[PDB]
């Protein structure tokens, strides 16, 4: 159950989803939680005094923001998502994301096209690390492209 | 009729205006450091 | 005797006047002909007023007064009877036609049944007697109509659920507002009333075509007039329900558009693949079918021809039939182009322009294909272009046509679009089409971003119209919350329409994140729907929106256009950006747009014109001086090209009229070839861009035009009729008018430019510094247009930033989702409704005030080609063609380019309003308007006397020119000085009139008047041009005037002129003649209302009396404690007709403070001319004194809401009542301001528009001589209690002045925020010494010095922070006392433990430390056993602190501000001392749920106890209790005044009044009125309530508190406890 | 004539693009042509060995990023920036070549 934070109805839906999932064991994801730091503090205080199901998981996807409460950061486990370090890592991540069944399709030339496209994406994204020369401005060349 | 002078007068005008503003502001800062004048809101911010 | 004749005529008219009645379904007889009665009453009122103007009005004054009375009663009755009738009609249409509302909502159905019974009884009673008066004189008729309106409006707001179900039934209802939806539902039977509601429901359907019976829908029509005739007409008799036959109309429109498109394609295939085309047949085909249909037919024909030609070349080595297609396209283009150069009807002209643009696109595409050597239809160079494929074989007519681009496939929606303006298919537009179609194929959204003016919204609209979709533009802003967007998305899903949410990023970022859910769910639903396995049999994909399952139509889409990097914008969350395919729109192809536009308008040299006009715009944008209001984007070019087309058309019409007038010789080709297109383009450019130019950019742009367009000149036409109207209007308004180079040529030229821009644009901006004639320019233009064209011109002046944006546009309740109209929205909706014929009048909505992106950006869709005002509840208001949006601003520093590019700019420099025009206006107004006939004669004579000086290069102008060279406390504006001078001269005229009145036997001669007027003019110039500067600048201005002037001046060598007044005898008399050495009474020494008269005191009192006598608002600016309030109250005492009311502005002051004061002290009354706000007392002038007018916060956009509110209430003479958006005009109210200099911290300089109206006088600190005189007078008065000490008054006051001067010098505001010293310290010093000396009968010199030193310590050492400062204070007190009092025994008088207490004796005598300590120990034991069992350890500082607190608790209105580290015992010591002094300690109990209402309740309780029960209370309050700024605001008001005006209201106010009456009876006073009782309550609260404020010694916290609540540092004695030493 | 003759560092000017526009329109007025018929002819030479004709203008301080200009021809270089000695820009008729 994925809920985007930012509205009061969003808070109510998130609370209901968490209260149902701690018993049913389902997963709950909340997006852009960095916009409501006080509700983050309340949610962390709620989480500390709780006994969840074995399979329950809570994902709090946020933007790197100093306004996020420190206690929530200490309570949870932090994953940082950011540009891959290099061309090789970028291609590795691109190939990992794409399902194997999709590349290995009936035309045998699809795989080479995918490799070329992944190399192009890696070059485009790695050039972005060089703001004045590689490009003219920090474009949003991302996974959607 | 000369576009050169049309642009050129604008250059000299802005240069003189901004030069006068900067010199007056810096003289005010110097006078504040010497204590001969009080600090105003704009002058206090500029000091900041 | 024509008065009696006209009155008899009107009597006969009204007696014969009968009320027209028409039936309604055999139920009742409605009133008809509202406009006739309305303008009959209006012209009768005008006639009666004109009679009142006549001198013979006296004999028929009573009769005309009674006639006005009954006419106003008719107005009052019929201004609400029409509303009641209409609302009953479209409520009965709901409560009778629909049967579901009975079971759904029965209770207000029964209520409406009763109301309808009452209304029909009233209507039948009216029908019995159709006479107007017999209807009018009915008892209780007005109250009955008002109650009916109240009840019907109550019912109308209680129909939301039924409206939601109706919107569910028919999807297109979602875009229809509350009132409009009830109107549609009620008037289903009366379809003639629904014609004005179709425009907001369909794309271009503005009205439907009905038969004679109004029972069969024959077809539809657009705003232009183009008609679509249904193949199978739909009969509403078979389908009575509104939604059913509306859906049938929609479906029949789709079907008939499909069939007509099929026929049109079949017909146009002949024109295609044809070597030659007959112009007559092609014109017939164009005329036969609609614009969108002919464009679609041309597109289909060209696409099929190109596909067929490409298929031929499949082998590669075949011929090139694409050349045949290109030749065919070129031939057709030539045919249409030759058709354009001759005249056509407007509809056919628009069709030709659309087809020419489309065929230019087709020719360019075909040329590109031929160049690219494309031979295969499957090549991407052909697939990327937008292709149309027609299937006449398809059984379903709607799927006959398929539109494809790349791999995307769409079906034409067949929604009638009307005649829309197509866009030139530039390469950027093609890129947009490709990207957006690719996004739609992936079931994503489109996000074309970029700087404003790049054709983002228009490109999306053009693409949506290309596919035949319903495109909606929503001007998004920060009140588009989650629920409103959910409702909008539900409407889009159910209708099947595109949503263009322009300015998407303006939303709150959290709201964007929330809306991401709805966007993602809709996109997933569409993605599932697009799967081919889904079939018609299964239910359509239902998405979950707002916890509701909503059917999602395939055709829907979501487009958002955002403008990055501007103000008032958010950043989109990444989970939202990934749902939209963004596209960059930065550089539109301006040259191609210009070329195609000019080619379609009929310009033969379009290529050269574009190649000369497009680099010209870059030349202007790069060479002209950079300014905030300059714009040279695509919108400016579009305006120029449209203006050029219009100018060409009017020139052709002029040539035709000339040729038909002079003989008969007309040839279209001869006119076309002989036509100066260069000149037309130059004229359009000058008419569009010259107004916005600054004075030094006009010749630059003219030379640029000469460089790019040599040989052509601009000869602006002379609007002789308009100039005559302007001359007449300027005559009637005492304005200076001049043609060309005369005085006033530039202003009238600007007025003509404004007229031209109003003619072109629907949005204007009169930009220019305050004092440039913008207001007068547009007022004169409006009146001239009214008097010229014969159409009545009205204006609604709205101040945008004087009220909150929620009050300006409206708001939505998050709980009930009910819409309340704002100020601007109400005005626009009322104009659109045209309930009283507002569409026939010229309506101008003028936004006089500051502009920032927060409020103006919601007008983006209004100023666009859309001309829509989009509301959060989904409603859109179409701008009427006669409405103009005007902005009257001084600067556009803070407005974004999106606003700048939308408004025609007219720049008013300060050179436009020459000082000579102001002088002439003043002289004419003086000669015409009486000031109170003797008044007129004296006033004209004075004007004649002042004429030589009020001239160019005269004394006044030269002095004003020298004035700006001086240093003023506030920035010097020309109109401020001029208005001050004019007011003072009017006061001089009134002084002459009073002198004549006091001397009936001997009126003033000419020589006295001449000398008096000359001397007073010099005096007024001196006190107006330098009244707001120091003494040195006043002296310098006096010296300059003495050098330049020629009138007599005082002969004194060293005495400055400003020291002299102008006596009524016409001679200079020094002000010192009015400064007596008065001897103050001993019991009145240093009393609050006692003023020692000195030079500055009398001068400023005279100046304030002069300004307030005119009811002219004024501001006294000076350092704190200088004497501004004292001077004002001293001057106001000479005006017994003016009652002053106290206001205390702070950092968080809002106009709600002024509104509460108005409610408390004034009352709103309904008058024939409108709502007038006047004081409750009759004949008294309320004076609102704002003590800290310049503290209110300036926003990030440089504005103060309360300052704008005051400026609106001063300049326009009133404000707007946001309860019902009714203009309220102030009566008998003026404003007086006081403020520290803006250079002081926390002080914000006032806007130049506000300073224009208010003179400023600078009240500086009294000098050492003035201080010596004043406090020597007090000391001599005080020292009469002790005859033996009478010789020490002079050294005592000398020592006090010396110590105060060194204390001011040593400690400044730089070190600490509270280090302020003023004569207030001397006043408290004298008060303390007098109170100490009052009970004692004898006392030696040493005792007096000891009291003096004790008060010096308690004043100058209490507030200090550092220990070194206190050591310096001690040493300086010692040295000063030794210097001024030699030969006294220092030890007895200056032992270091200087302590005074009245605890060990009945008298305030010095007390030794040990006995005081023992007494404090005993009292502490008693306190422990009684109140608080918290043991305390005594030390010297505790004794000092308790002595200080006891001192404060014994003074009236004595509040405390204790500053020190927490846990130092501040609260405990305060409670202990209050327990000694009998004060009942009150503390507010703060919890996490403590809010503003709880604080208000606590304040109410403490004020009730301390004002009605006469119970002394020590209100102890801590900074931890301050949870909101409202706490501090209420505390500030209570501390400064002793009463909170808005605290008591309604039930609580009546209860307080009863309690105050009981308390006054208990004290034995006889008061019964509410005003006197409230004054007594305020006095008791002042005398009884004490507030002790405790706070931590924060550095920045103290500075913030010094601005958010100035009262703590003025009314509260500040003690710095600090940490324990 | 002196205004046209002197060499101007484009970096020091507040709006160098307006300077370029001014010289463009000056030369256009000299040749009485239209702007879109005018292109750029840029010659990079040493200040000492420089001759300015009726259509030439002196520009100093232009920095070349990642290339070197020798005899009006560019060579890719590993140097970050290469200061152009003196930039002479001319306005001539378009040849649409
Ligand atoms: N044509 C005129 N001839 C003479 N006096 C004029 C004329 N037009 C305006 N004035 C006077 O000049 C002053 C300017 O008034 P106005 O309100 O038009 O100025 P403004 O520039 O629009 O000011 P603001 O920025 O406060 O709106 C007024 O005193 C007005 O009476
Ligand atoms: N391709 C085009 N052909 C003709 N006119 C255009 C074209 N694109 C844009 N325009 C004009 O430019 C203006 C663009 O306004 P708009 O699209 O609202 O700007 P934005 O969307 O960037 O705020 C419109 O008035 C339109 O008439
Ligand atoms: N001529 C004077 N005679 C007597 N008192 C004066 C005179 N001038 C100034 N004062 C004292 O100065 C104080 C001015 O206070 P106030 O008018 O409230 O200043 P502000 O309005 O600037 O806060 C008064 O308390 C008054 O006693
Ligand atoms: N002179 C003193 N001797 C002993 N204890 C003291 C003294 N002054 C204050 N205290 C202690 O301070 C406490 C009260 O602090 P309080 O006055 O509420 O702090 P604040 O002044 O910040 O409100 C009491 O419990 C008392 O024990
Ligand atoms: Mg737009
Ligand atoms: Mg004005």
């Amino acid at each position: 159950t994925s809920i985007a934070i930012g509205s009061a109805e969003g808070f109510n839906q998130a609370d209901k989803a968490i209260n149902t999932a701690v018993k049913s064991g389902r997963w709950v994801m909340l997006k852009n939680v960095h916009l409501a730091p006080g509700w983050l503090m309340q949610l962390e205080k709620k989480l500390h005094s709780l006994q969840p199901h074995a399979c329950f998981r809570l994902f709090l996807t946020m933007e790197i923001n100093p306004k996020v409460p420190v206690n929530l950061l200490r309570a949870g486990r932090i994953f940082v998502f950011e540009p891959p370090p290099g061309v090789k890592a970028n291609m590795l991540r691109t190939f990992s994301s794409i399902p194997v069944s999709r590349i290995c399709k009936s035309p045998n030339e699809r795989a080479r096209l995918y490799f070329l496209l992944a190399w192009f994406h890696a070059i485009i994204q790695e050039r972005l690390r060089y703001a004045p020369l590689g490009w003219s401005k920090k474009y949003e060349f991302g996974e959607s492209d | 009729k000369d576009p050169l002078f049309r642009f050129f007068e604008r250059e000299v005008k802005m240069g003189a205006k901004l030069l006068q503003d900067v010199r007056q502001d810096l003289a005010d800062v110097v006078q504040v450091c010497e204590g001969k004048k009080k600090q105003t809101n704009y002058l206090r911010t500029l000091i900041n | 005797m024509a008065l009696e004749e006209f009155l008899k005529q009107i009597r006969e008219v009204w007696n014969t006047y009968e009320l027209d009645l028409v039936n309604y379904q055999n139920k009742c007889r409605l009133i008809r002909g509202w406009d006739d009665l309305f303008n009959k009453v209006k012209e009768h009122i005008n006639s009666v007023s004109a009679m009142k103007l006549s001198p013979y009005y006296k004999v028929f004054e009573e009769d005309a007064l009674s006639w006005e009375d009954k006419l106003n009663r008719i107005m009052a009755l019929f201004d609400v009877w029409i509303d009641v009738q209409r609302r009953w009609v479209y409520l009965e249409g709901i409560f009778t036609g629909s049967a579901d509302i009975k079971h759904l909502l029965p209770v207000e159905t029964q209520r409406f049944q009763s109301i309808s019974t009452e209304f029909l009884a009233l209507m039948k009673k009216v029908s019995k007697s159709p006479l107007v008066m017999d209807v009018l004189n009915i008892q209780g008729v007005q109250r009955s109509l008002e109650r009916l309106a109240d009840l019907l409006g109550k019912i109308q707001k209680a129909l939301g659920e039924y409206l939601e179900r109706e919107r569910s039934s028919f999807p297109r209802f979602y875009f229809v507002g509350d009132e409009d939806l009830l109107e549609i539902i009620g008037n289903s039977k009366n379809v003639a009333k629904l014609q004005k509601h179709f425009k907001k429901m369909f794309a271009g359907v503005s009205s439907i075509i009905l038969n004679e019976d109004n029972s069969v829908v024959l077809g539809i029509s657009s705003r232009e007039g183009e008609e679509v005739m249904f193949k199978t007409p739909v009969s509403i008799t078979e389908h009575p329900k509104i939604n059913e036959w509306l859906t049938l109309v929609e479906k029949e429109m789709r079907v008939t558009l499909a069939k007509l498109l099929a026929e049109s394609v079949t017909e146009v295939e002949i024109f295609g693949k044809a070597t030659s085309i007959d112009p007559n047949t092609y014109i017939t085909w164009i005329d036969k079918y609609q614009a969108q249909l002919v464009v679609l037919s041309a597109q289909i024909a060209w696409s099929e021809n190109v596909e067929t030609a490409l298929s031929s070349m499949g082998g590669g080595g075949d011929a090139a039939p694409l050349h045949s297609v290109l030749s065919n396209v070129e031939v057709t283009l030539n045919v249409l182009a030759d058709s354009v150069l001759m005249e056509q009807p407007p509809l056919r002209r628009r069709k030709l322009e659309h087809l020419i643009t489309e065929l230019v696109h087709q020719r360019d595409v075909t040329r590109s294909l031929i160049k690219s050597k494309i031979d295969n239809a499957k090549s991407f160079e052909w697939l990327s272009q937008m292709r149309f494929y027609f299937d006449p074989k398809q059984t379903d007519v709607l799927q006959q046509l398929s539109i494809q681009m790349a791999n995307a496939k769409f079906n034409y929606g067949f929604e009638y679009l009307g005649v829309q303006d197509k866009l030139v298919q530039t390469p950027l537009t093609d890129r947009c089409y490709l990207t957006m179609t690719q996004a739609l194929e992936a079931r994503l959204g489109g996000s074309p971003f970029g700087p404003a003016g790049t054709g983002k919204t228009e490109s999306v609209k053009a693409l949506g119209h290309q596919l035949g979709r319903f495109v909606l533009v929503f001007n998004c802003d920060e009140t588009f919350d989650f629920q409103a967007m959910g409702r909008i998305f539900v409407g889009l899903c159910q209708v099947g329409a595109w949503g263009c949410f322009d300015e998407f990023n303006r939303l709150e970022e959290r709201m964007l994140s929330a809306v991401s859910q709805q966007v993602q769910c809709i996109q997933e639903a569409l993605r599932e729907h697009s799967n081919p396995n889904y079939d018609k049999t299964s239910a359509p994909i239902t998405c979950e929106l707002l916890n509701k399952q909503v059917k999602v139509s395939p055709d829907m889409a979501i487009f958002i256009t955002m403008n990055p990097g501007y103000a008032g914008r958010s950043n989109l969350p990444d989970n939202l950006k990934k749902l939209f395919r963004s596209l960059a729109m930065t550089k539109p192809d301006r040259q191609l747009i210009a070329q195609v536009m000019l080619y379609s308008q009929g310009f033969r040299t379009a290529e050269v014109l574009a190649n000369k006009i497009v680099p010209f715009f870059k030349l202007c944008d790069e060479q002209l001086s950079s300014q905030s209001h300059y714009d040279f984007g695509l919108r400016a070019l579009k305006s120029v090209l449209v203006s050029a087309g219009n100018v060409k058309r009017e020139r052709i019409q002029k040539i035709k009229r000339e040729k038909e007038e002079r003989g008969e010789a007309v040839d279209e080709g001869e006119i076309a070839e002989n036509l100066p297109e260069q000149e037309i383009l130059i004229q359009s450019v000058c008419e569009t861009m010259v107004p916005k130019l600054v004075a030094e950019d006009i010749p630059l742009l003219f030379s640029l035009l000469s460089d790019v367009f040599p040989g052509v000149q601009y000869h602006r036409g002379e609007m002789t009729a308009l100039r005559e109207e302007l001359k007449k209007v300027c005559q009637e308004m005492y304005l200076t008018y001049g043609d060309g180079e005369e005085v006033g040529g530039m202003w009238v030229e600007k007025v003509l430019q404004l007229y031209q821009i109003t003619q072109i644009n629907h949005g204007l901006m009169m930009v220019g510094p305050s004092g440039s004639g913008k207001s007068m320019a547009w007022r004169v233009l409006l009146k001239a247009l009214e008097r010229l064209e014969g159409v009545e011109g009205v204006a609604h002046i709205i101040d945008p930033k004087a009220i909150s944006k929620d009050h300006l546009y409206g708001t939505l309740d998050p709980n009930t989702r009910e819409w309340t109209d704002g100020l601007f929205t109400h005005v626009l909706r009322k104009i659109i409704d045209s309930v009283r014929g507002e569409l026939q009048k010229r309506q101008w909505i003028v936004f006089d005030g500051d502009v920032d992106p927060e409020w103006v950006e919601n007008l983006n869709s209004v100023l666009d080609d859309n001309k829509l005002l989009t509301l959060p509840n989904g409603e859109r208001l179409s701008l009427p063609p006669n409405v103009r949006i005007m902005f009257e601003v001084q600067d556009l520093k803070y407005a974004t380019l999106a606003t700048v590019s939308r408004c025609g700019m007219v720049w008013f420099s300060e050179d436009v309003l020459s000082t000579d025009m102001i002088f002439n206006n003043f002289l004419a107004r003086l000669r015409s308007i009486p000031l109170d006939s003797p008044m007129l004669q004296i006033q004209r004579d004075a004007a004649t006397i002042m004429q030589p000086y009020f001239t160019s290069n005269g004394l006044v102008t030269k002095a004003l020119e020298h004035a700006f060279q001086l240093e003023h406390i506030m920035d010097l504006t020309r109109l401020r000085c001029l208005g001050s001078l004019f007011s003072m001269l009017h006061q001089a005229c009134r002084n002459v009139a009073q002198y004549n009145a006091n001397h009936p036997d001997f009126p003033m001669q000419i020589e006295q008047l001449e000398r008096y007027i000359q001397r007073y003019l010099v005096y007024a110039i001196l006190w107006s041009l330098s009244g707001d500067s120091r003494l040195k600048m006043r002296a310098e201005l006096g010296e300059y005037i003495r050098r330049i002037t020629t009138v007599p001046l005082p002969t004194a060598p060293n005495i400055p002129i400003i020291d002299y007044e102008v006596s009524i005898s016409g001679e200079w008399s020094p002000w010192q003649a009015k400064v007596p050495q008065i001897e103050v009474e001993t019991h009145k020494v240093a009393a609050p209302d006692v003023v020692v008269p000195t030079l500055d005191t009398v001068r400023h009192e005279a100046l304030l009396y002069t300004w307030l006598a005119e009811h002219k608002p004024l501001v006294l600016c000076g350092p704190p404690g200088s004497g501004k309030t004292m001077t004002l109250f001293s001057a106001l005492r000479a005006l017994p007709d003016m009652e002053v009311v106290g206001l205390n502005f702070s950092s968080a002051t809002t106009p709600e403070l002024l509104l509460k004061t108005f409610d408390h002290y004034c009352e709103y009354r309904r008058t024939p001319n409108g709502v007038v706000l006047a004081p409750v007392q009759l004949g008294k002038w309320l004076v609102l004194f704002c003590d800290e007018i310049n503290l209110p916060d300036m926003d990030k956009y440089g504005t103060q809401r309360v300052i704008s509110f005051i400026r609106q209430m001063v300049e326009h003479g009133g404000f707007y009542r946001t309860s019902d958006q009714t203009w309220v005009k102030l009566e008998r109210i003026q404003f007086v301001g006081a403020c520290n200099p803006p250079t002081d911290p926390g002080r914000k300089p006032l806007s130049h528009r506000f300073l224009r109206h208010v003179p400023v006088v600078y009240v500086d600190y009294p000098g050492p001589a003035s201080l010596t005189q004043i406090y020597g007078t007090f000391n001599r008065a005080m020292l009469r209690l002790i005859p033996s000490l009478r010789t020490y008054a002079e050294p005592l006051t000398a020592a006090m002045v010396e110590f105060y001067t060194m204390s001011q010098e040593r400690f400044t505001q730089d070190t600490q925020p509270h280090y302020i010293y003023s004569p207030r310290e001397m006043t408290r010093w004298v008060r303390g010494i007098f109170e100490a000396l009052r009970p004692l009968e004898t006392l030696p010199v040493e005792g007096l010095i000891r009291i003096w030193a004790h008060e010096a310590l308690r004043l100058f050492q209490d507030r200090l922070v550092e220990d070194e400062e206190r050591r310096w204070t001690d040493e300086n007190i010692d040295t000063v006392a030794l210097k001024h009092f030699p030969n006294i025994d220092r030890e007895k008088a200056m032992s270091r433990p200087i302590l005074y207490s009245n605890w060990l004796s009945k008298d305030y005598i010095p007390v030794d430390q040990e006995e005081l300590r023992d007494y404090v120990k005993a009292r502490l034991k008693v306190f422990y056993e009684e109140e608080l069992d918290v043991p305390l350890v005594l030390f010297n500082e505790v004794l000092d602190h308790v002595l200080r607190i006891d001192r404060i608790f014994r003074q009236p209105q004595g509040h405390l501000l204790l500053i020190g580290v927490s846990g130092a015992g501040k609260t405990t010591l305060s409670r202990f001392v209050a327990w000694m002094n009998g004060l009942s300690v009150y503390q507010i109990k703060v919890h996490r749920k403590y809010t503003g209402e709880d604080f208000d309740e606590d304040l109410r309780t403490v004020l009730r106890r301390s004002g009605c029960k006469n119970e002394k209370i020590a209100f102890i309050m801590d900074e931890s209790n301050v949870l909101d700024s409202g706490f501090l605001e209420r505390m500030n008001t209570l501390l400064a005044n002793g009463e909170v005006p808005g605290l008591f209201e309604g039930d609580e106010y009546a209860t307080l009044m009863t309690q105050c009456k009981e308390g006054a009876q208990k004290e034995g006073l006889m008061l019964d009125s509410h005003e006197e009782l409230y004054k007594w309550f305020t006095s008791q609260v002042i005398r009884n309530l004490h507030v002790v404020f405790t706070m931590n010694p924060s550095s920045e916290g103290l500075k913030d508190r010094a601005a958010t609540s100035p009262a703590l540092f003025n009314r509260c004695v500040l003690n710095w406890f600090g940490d324990w030493s | 004539k002196e205004l046209k003759n002197i060499h101007v560092c484009l970096g020091g000017l507040f709006v160098p693009e307006a300077y370029i526009t001014a010289t463009r329109q000056y030369v256009a007025q000299a040749n009485s042509w239209s702007l879109e018929e005018l292109c750029l002819e840029v010659n990079v030479t040493t200040s000492q060995g420089a001759t300015l004709d009726a259509c030439s203008f002196g520009v100093t301080g232009l920095k070349l990023q990642g290339a070197t200009c020798n005899n009006n021809k560019l060579s890719l270089s590993n140097a970050i920036s290469t200061a152009l000695p003196l930039t002479q820009l001319r306005w001539v008729k378009q040849t649409n070549t």
